This record gives structure tokens, C-alpha cells and sequence, in this order.
DNA sequence: CCTGCCAGGTAAGTATCTCTGCCCCGACACAGCCTCATACGCCTCACTCTTTACACACACGG
DNA sequence: CCGTGTGTGTAAAGAGTGAGGCGTATGAGGCTGTGTCGGGGCAGAGGTACTTACCTGGCAGGG
């Protein structure tokens, strides 16, 4: 018993199943019914040396499907499930194999042009324009992009020139949290303008030269 | 720069752009364009011959897709 | 316990880039005049389907 | 034969968006100036066929 074991009492009671391709009407038919309760009925005719199978639909449905039955030799099919509660249990072993074939001959071409149309109506091609289109890079003084640009610059303002020992305060308390930082990434932390970041820093602060990427800030005073 | 130039081309081959079309195809803006314009000209001493009506007259009644005798008549009466 | 020439295979060789500090800048305030251009905003107007009211009418049924 | 139970006109609210003009605000332009700061180049480390030649594996002797 765990969740990864798989259920085999459906194997062991040697159930049977019949597995079987159908067309795209009839599961449509079904699909659209929303499961009713019923979608029609399966009859088999066996006679003296040879088996019928075929498949009526519903009367109301639709406002015969003769089936075909294959070797299973071929191959060991069994169904498993897996249920919404996490347990998977193997259904059973399929018995028989069979397909569905419709009984129109040609009228059923003209419901599968219909149906190639429909699989080509999303398939986009290009279009003719009776004039050129003048509706491009239209006049403006100024590009919408620029202005919100040109506002939020504005709004923020340039930055400050703090006094030194607020900044230096500031300062070494970025310089808890790691222990090395970049001169353009330490900008940001202070919002002090370059020069002036770089005056303060330059006094106590070094530079280390890095080989692997670039030399940078040491906020270590020694 | 290279906006500025492109509109004082227009002009000087008297086929005149406005600042806000030459602007729509640069991401330069207007007020950068006409700046740099003025001191293109003075750099150059250059100049360009002033804009009429009528430079503009095919191209803003071609782009509304105007007739020509309705093109002809916005011609003179701006004129 | 080393040492080497030849056949076969292979192989040439020719012919027909990503940051990175860094000095030398634009654009902010803001002053009056001034003309025309561009943007916003706000209330008044329109209208349109969809009810909302209200006097009146009219079977309806046994 | 007179009760009552349902219909109907038609502008009147009721929202439900929508539109349009106007009036105020804004801008742009040189000008001139002064602190400043992001900025933007600025170069810079730093990371198709035939023939001939050469090399390798093998078996052979030699010492």
C-alpha cells in the first residue's frame, strides 16, 4: 500500500475491454449531447462461421456504423486510470479490437469538405488594399514614449548633493549587507550624484582590480 | 543632428517636410530638430528659402487620397 | 633486448565582444513681452432604449 | 347590468453613455545667468579527378 503502487485487481479478474477508433461526427454527436444518458446501441449478429458487429445511432442524436474488428495478437493492450484521488488502478486487458466506418460512400466527402473548410477557416493569407495606407508615422511633435520619459524625469528631479556625514552613514550601511558593491549599483543605494559619490567614496573608499570582470569599490576603509 | 539634416534637405530640394513629419520618423523629438536646425544653418551659413502653402499642398491631398481639381482649388485658395 | 624498410591509408595540391569610467556638456528656474499653437476639462446638449406614470378603454364571464 | 381584470398612448422620468464647444492653461521661442547632475561619446582593457608526399603498423632480422 503506497501512493506510487498500482492497482491489479482489475487484471487479476481478467476483465475485458474492446478497444475502438471512431470518427470525429460520431464522438462530436457525443461531445455535443454533453452525456444525456445515451447515444445509441450497439448490435452484434453472430451466424453459423462469421460475427456481425455495427453500431445505430441515436434517432434523436443525429437530428448505421458497421464495425470492423482487428486482430489483437498484434499487441497486449490494457487500460490503466488515474483517478483525481492519486490511486492508479489498471482497468483491465483489452479483448478485442475494432474500427468504425461510415456507410455513406459519397455524400460523406461532402461533410468532410465542409470539414476541411471549417480546419482552413482560421488559416490567415494575406490581403489586397484597394490605396496605400497614409495612416503611418503620422505627424507629431513629440513621441508619446518621450514625453512620459521626459515627465518621469521631471517629476523625479536630478539628484541631491547630500551632506557628507548623512551619506557616509548611508554609506557603510549598504556596505552591511555585502560586503562588495559596484559604483553603478551603489549609486542607486545612495541617490547621490557620480562625482560627489565618487569624491566621499574616494577619500575611504578603494579600488580592487578584479581580473575576472573589473576592477571595483572596496567600501573597507583599510 | 541627422534629423535636421534630412529636414533641411527637403527644403533646400524644395520638396519641404513639416518638423512634426521628419519628427514621426525620428525618435528625436521637435523641439531637438528645430534646435539643431537653427544652429545647422548658422554652421553652414546657410539658409533656405521660406515654406508656402503650396509645398505641402500634394502630399497632404495625395495622403487624404483628395481629387486633383479638389487639390487644385486647396492650392489657390491657400495661395 | 632492441632497431628498421615497405605497404596501406590519409591528406594535400594542382589542373580543367562587453562593459567602463570619464570630462565636457544640455537642461532644468525664471523675467518681462507676445503671438499663435496645443492640450485639457467641464458643463451643457443629445438622445435612446427602456421603463414610468396615468387617463381611458374594453371585453369577459356566468 | 354592473362589477372587475387586464391592455394601450405617449410624452415623462430614468439612467446611460456620448459629444461638442469654449475657456483656461500650456508651450515654444531667443535672452541671460548661475549650481548641478545625469549624460553621452570616448577609446580602452580584458576576456571534381588524378598524382604525389607523409605518417603509421607490421613483420622482419640482427645484436
Amino acid at each position: 500500500a503506497e501512493r506510487g503502487e498500482l492497482d491489479l485487481t482489475g487484471a487479476k479478474q481478467n476483465t475485458g475491454v474492446w478497444l475502438v477508433k471512431v470518427p470525429k461526427y460520431l464522438s462530436q454527436q457525443w461531445a455535443k449531447a454533453s452525456g444525456r444518458g445515451e447515444v445509441g446501441k450497439l448490435r452484434i449478429a453472430k451466424t453459423q462461421g462469421r460475427t456481425e458487429v455495427s453500431f445505430t445511432l441515436n434517432e434523436d442524436l443525429a437530428n448505421e456504423h458497421p464495425f470492423v474488428l482487428q486482430s489483437v495478437g498484434g499487441q497486449t493492450l490494457t487500460v490503466f486510470t488515474e483517478s483525481s484521488s492519486d490511486k492508479l488502478s489498471l482497468e483491465g486487458i483489452v479483448v478485442q479490437r475494432a474500427e468504425c466506418r461510415p456507410a455513406a460512400s459519397e455524400n460523406y466527402m461532402r461533410l468532410k469538405r465542409l470539414q476541411i473548410e471549417e480546419s482552413s477557416k482560421p488559416v490567415r493569407l494575406s490581403q489586397q488594399l484597394d490605396k496605400v495606407v497614409t495612416t503611418n508615422y503620422k505627424p507629431v511633435a513629440n513621441h508619446q514614449y518621450n514625453i512620459e520619459y521626459e515627465r518621469k524625469k521631471k517629476e523625479d528631479g536630478k539628484r541631491a548633493r547630500a551632506d557628507k556625514q548623512h551619506v557616509l552613514d548611508m554609506l557603510f550601511s549598504a556596505f552591511e549587507k555585502h560586503q562588495y558593491y559596484n559604483l553603478k549599483d551603489l549609486v542607486d543605494i545612495t541617490k547621490q550624484p557620480v562625482v560627489y559619490l565618487k569624491e566621499i567614496l574616494k577619500e575611504i573608499g578603494v579600488q580592487n582590480v578584479k581580473g575576472i570582470h573589473k576592477n571595483t569599490w572596496e567600501l573597507k576603509p583599510e | 543632428i541627422a534629423s535636421a539634416c534630412l529636414y533641411i534637405a527637403c527644403r533646400q530640394e524644395g520638396v519641404p517636410r513639416t518638423f512634426k513629419e521628419i519628427c514621426a520618423v525620428s525618435r528625436i523629438s521637435k523641439k531637438e530638430i528645430g534646435r539643431c536646425f537653427k544652429l545647422i544653418l548658422k554652421a553652414l551659413e546657410t539658409s533656405v528659402d521660406l515654406i508656402t502653402t503650396g509645398d505641402f499642398m500634394s502630399r497632404f491631398c495625395s495622403n487624404l487620397c483628395l481629387p486633383k481639381q479638389v487639390q487644385m482649388a486647396a492650392t489657390h485658395i491657400a495661395r
